[PDB]
């Protein structure tokens, strides 16, 4: 009854002994961290700011970055050696005026040593420093993206004002890693009031660099191809009596399909991510965010209709499930009747007997009606469990944000009241089927490599971990069939104009998608072209151009994925030197 | 009778010394010396007053002073005062008083006389003192008032921790209310409150912790010889100014204040008495390890002053009126 007080006893003896060791600990290991000098020299407490990750792809060239903002302000006017700086200023004046104000702003690294002799350390002439995020290298924003300062929102999550929230595609999903540890120091002040001893106190980490799956010299390509395709998309809608539209809506999507990487995804209409970024009010970011189109969304994350290009898709339930072996025989005809009405083919003449490889080739839509037409109410929900499998439905893994791909089945035509004349629409991709450019990029890359899903990942690495590619396999029982009409029209359907002639053999296929607005001649320009069918030396790639409304994928896309695959392959053009 | 333990008084009176002394640099405003002074003086005069009664008066009014603690503590959210944030003093001008004081002088008697009986470990033993500390707790964190609450709870287990004892299911429970409550908190916490309860822990954020960090670098000024508030930090400015040499001398009076209060306890052959003396001395040295806790930076904040020590309307007379209570017991406790 009497030994549990020897022990609380014993407790706050123990306990004020580690406080006495504590302050011990203060007063006697660290009191070289708080010397004053011998003086009544007062001790000011600051927070170092945090270095916010450099952005760099892959071969080491900068995309991202943050370095200091050299300013010369001065107040009272008062003249000093003016006879230098007026010329070296170029301002031949100074501009009197009451509050501070600044000049020359963007002090280059040759100029800030010759006025540092002029500042003089004088009370009129100082050079304030400041952070901003620069981007050597710009990326298109819809991908890139911008920053901000710290909402009122996101102050009372524990953000400085001076931090930068992103809330950029790639740059929210990197913040995490992006963010360094705002450090505090403090700074012996004398009476006088100056620095004395600087004290660390925290330590700023100067977070983590990020390393993309992204090369700059495709992306510039991509960015670049984006343009000639609206030369293209204006002569198209010339023909139709529309207007020249000049707006360039779409996106292209160019990934290794081996490792799963990214290499050149570019959206448009992108913007500058340095407008966000290094001034404090820049008006013509405020018209970006009130912009009647979408200069930030970023369109290959964005469902949209496939057309074509999901026929190819379709071949693959097709053959998977069993319906058509891969050598059965179906004449293209020009026009076909389900039953209610008249499927029409894209053509008006009669094509010829075709197989799955001839199908995919010339693109015929007469054959998905008479294949589908055996079992048009069972085959919709089987089309989207392979279509699923292939990865058109789940998401594909990137870091950016991504919207959700849309698949019609018939569980989900009940929640949304089924016709049996929707599975030839939906088979070509007009009934809702909403798919994503970077989801067609995968869908390729699926088929390109025989089986192998690999999942889309903008990074290489975080800091110095090199992230490991995650893998998935499909069961493809007939991988080669659909290889082959994927080069087949290449060497004889659509794409043979623009690279049959081509020096590395292509597989790919050209889409258009009838717009549910109108349905009045620009449907939206879809094609897709992997690597190098054959075992020539040259490393695989997978490129998906889309264009909103463009119309031609034929005349707008393919030439698009003609100039990102010259630019990664090195096809020199008419250079005869 | 002149019979009590002169040694205890002296502790005392050389810490309250120090106090004045110390209050001469920290907030040397005249006016709140004054009001510090007549402090003093009814705090001893109370004291003096307290010593005309019997020990078994005092055990006598255990539960009519718990049963007024608790009509104050459900009276104080009414028509009290609220000085930061929380309703918990009771200032009709020239008065001023705080019913934690007498919540926590009225459960130690009101605990002590309940668990002079059989407690009955199986299941039923934490029961009893739950039921009289919950009303208590409850009124208190609806003030709110953590740091009060957990003097409460620590001088309610160390009542529980002389008379019952269940080493084996005492700290196995603990553990399991120490990994379900914080599972059932911290995802239903927004993130207002969950970052303001991660900053309790690493207090490294400038804009609410600034001082409490200034704190640890203001202490470690002298060595051999503006911060947030004197009452809540009187100890950051004494070891500013005293140096490492001092500081030793302030935990030594403490540390001697806690040895003899606990001493006193053991010399107390009666069960209450040795319930009522062991939760008093935990509940004031719960402050003191905790005040310069926060101080020296190990201790999370809680917002405590350091009794005997700091500015206090009321608190330095509750401290000397509690004291008066413990020199009470110890004069009684051989008569009956
Ligand atoms: C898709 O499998 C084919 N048809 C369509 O995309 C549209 N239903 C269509 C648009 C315009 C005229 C007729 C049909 C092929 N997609 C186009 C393409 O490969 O670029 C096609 C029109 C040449 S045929």
């Amino acid at each position: 009854g009497t030994g549990r007080i020897h022990a609380l006893a014993l407790f706050f003896a123990l306990a004020l002994f580690l406080l006495g060791l504590r302050a011990w600990q203060l007063q006697v290991l660290e009191y070289e961290r708080y010397a004053l000098r011998s003086q009544g020299n007062y001790l000011k407490t600051e927070d170092i700011p945090a270095p916010r990750g450099k952005i760099l792809d892959r071969k080491g060239r900068v995309l991202a970055q943050d370095r200091l903002v050299v300013d010369l302000v001065y107040t009272g006017g008062e003249v000093a050696f003016k006879e230098r700086l007026l010329p070296l200023l170029g301002l031949e004046d100074l501009p009197q005026v009451t509050e501070p104000t600044v000049l020359k702003a963007g002090v280059p690294e040759a100029l800030r040593p010759t006025l540092e002799e002029l500042t003089a350390g004088q009370k009129n002439l100082y050079l304030r420093e400041r952070i901003e995020r620069y981007y050597p290298n710009p990326i298109s924003g819809p991908v890139m993206g911008y920053v901000l300062r710290a909402n009122a929102a996101q102050v009372k999550q524990g953000y400085s004002p001076e931090e930068e929230v992103g809330q950029a595609g790639l740059e929210a999903a990197l913040e995490p890693y992006l963010r360094g540890k705002r450090g505090v120091r403090a700074v012996e002040v004398n009476v006088r009031g100056e620095r004395l001893r600087e004290t660390v106190l925290e330590e700023p980490t100067p977070g983590q660099d990020v390393v993309l799956t992204l090369d700059l010299a495709l992306q510039r390509a991509a960015e670049k191809a984006l343009e000639e395709a609206l030369a293209d998309i204006n002569a198209g809608r010339r023909l139709n009596g529309l207007p020249e539209e000049k707006q360039v809506k779409g996106a292209i999507v160019a990934l290794d399909p081996t490792t799963g990487e990214v290499l050149a995804m570019a959206s448009a209409p992108s913007f500058d991510p340095n407008l966000f970024a290094k001034r404090p009010v820049p008006e013509e970011a405020k018209a970006l965010l009130e912009d009647k189109n979408l200069p930030l969304l970023n369109r290959a994350v964005q469902p949209y209709t496939p057309g074509s290009t999901f026929k190819l898709a379709t071949s693959y339930a097709l053959l998977e499930e069993g319906y058509v072996t891969p050598a059965t025989t179906y004449r293209c005809s020009p026009y076909i009747v389900f039953g209610g009405q008249v499927r029409r083919n894209w053509a008006s003449r009669d094509m010829g007997p075709m197989t799955v490889r001839e199908a995919i080739a010339w693109s015929c839509n007469t054959w998905y009606y008479q294949a589908v037409a055996q079992d048009p109410l069972g085959f919709v929900d089987r089309l989207a469990r392979r279509a699923r499998l292939l990865g058109l439905g789940e998401a594909t893994g990137l870091e950016v944000a991504e919207k959700t791909g849309l698949l019609p089945t018939r569980a989900w035509k009940r929640e949304a009241p089924w016709y049996p004349g929707e599975t030839l629409s939906v088979a070509i991709g007009q009934g809702a089927v909403l798919a994503t450019p970077a989801q067609i990029a995968r869908m390729l890359a699926t088929i390109a490599t025989g089986g192998n899903k690999p999942a889309l990942h903008l990074v290489k690495a975080i800091g110095g971990v090199p992230v490991q590619p995650r893998w998935e396999k499909v069961p493809g029982r007939y991988w080669k069939v659909l290889q082959e009409g994927l080069r087949k029209t290449v060497s004889e359907g659509t794409a043979r104009f623009v690279l049959g002639e081509f020096p590395v053999p292509t597989g790919g296929k050209t889409g258009t998608a009838e717009t549910p607005g109108k349905r009045r001649g620009l449907e939206h320009a879809w094609y897709m072209g992997y690597g190098p069918t054959d075992g020539s030396p040259y490393p695989p790639l997978v490129v998906v151009a889309f264009f909103e409304n463009g119309g031609e994928g034929s005349r707008v896309a393919l030439p698009a994925v003609r100039k990102v695959m010259a630019a990664y392959w090195g096809i020199k053009g008419s250079l005869e030197v | 009778w002149l019979a009590y333990d002169w040694g205890l008084v002296f502790l005392v009176a050389a810490i309250v010394a120090l106090g004045f002394v110390n209050l001469g640099s920290a907030a040397p405003d005249p006016v709140l010396l004054y009001r510090q002074s007549v402090a003093l003086g009814l705090g001893l005069l109370l004291a003096f007053l307290l010593q005309f009664l019997s020990r078994r008066r005092l055990f006598g009014l255990a539960y009519p002073l718990y049963g007024a603690s608790l009509l104050l503590l459900a009276l104080v959210l009414v028509v009290g005062r609220e000085i930061n944030g929380a309703r918990a003093w009771f200032v009709l001008g020239p008065l001023q008083f705080q019913p934690l004081e007498l919540a926590k002088l009225g459960l130690l008697l009101a605990l002590a006389k309940a668990l002079e009986g059989r407690p009955i470990a199986r299941v039923w033993d934490y029961a009893l003192p739950a039921l009289l500390t919950l009303p208590v707790v409850g009124l208190l964190l609806l003030q709110p008032d953590l740091g009060g609450a957990l003097v409460v709870l620590f001088g309610v287990f160390v009542v529980v921790f002389v008379r019952g004892l269940p080493w084996r299911h005492l700290l196995v429970g603990l553990f399991a209310l120490a990994l379900l409550v914080p599972t059932a908190v911290w995802p239903n916490l927004k993130p207002y409150q969950r970052e303001r309860v991660l900053i309790v822990l690493d207090p490294y954020r400038d804009p609410l912790g600034q001082g409490f960090q200034v704190i640890q670098s203001t202490i470690a000024i002298g060595s051999g010889g503006i911060p947030f508030r004197h009452t809540a930090f009187v100890f950051s400015v004494w070891a500013e100014e005293w140096g490492f040499v001092g500081v030793v001398g302030l935990l030594g009076l403490y540390g001697l204040l806690l040895a003899r209060l606990f001493a006193l306890a053991l010399a107390c052959p009666r069960l209450s008495d040795r319930l009522f003396l062991s939760g008093f001395a935990g509940m004031l040295g719960f402050q003191v390890v905790v005040n310069l806790g926060v101080a020296l930076g190990v201790m999370p904040v809680t917002g405590l002053t350091l009794p005997l020590f700091s500015y206090g309307g009321s608190s330095l007379i509750a401290t000397l009126a509690g004291l008066g209570l413990v020199l009470l017991v110890h004069r009684d406790r051989y008569q009956d």
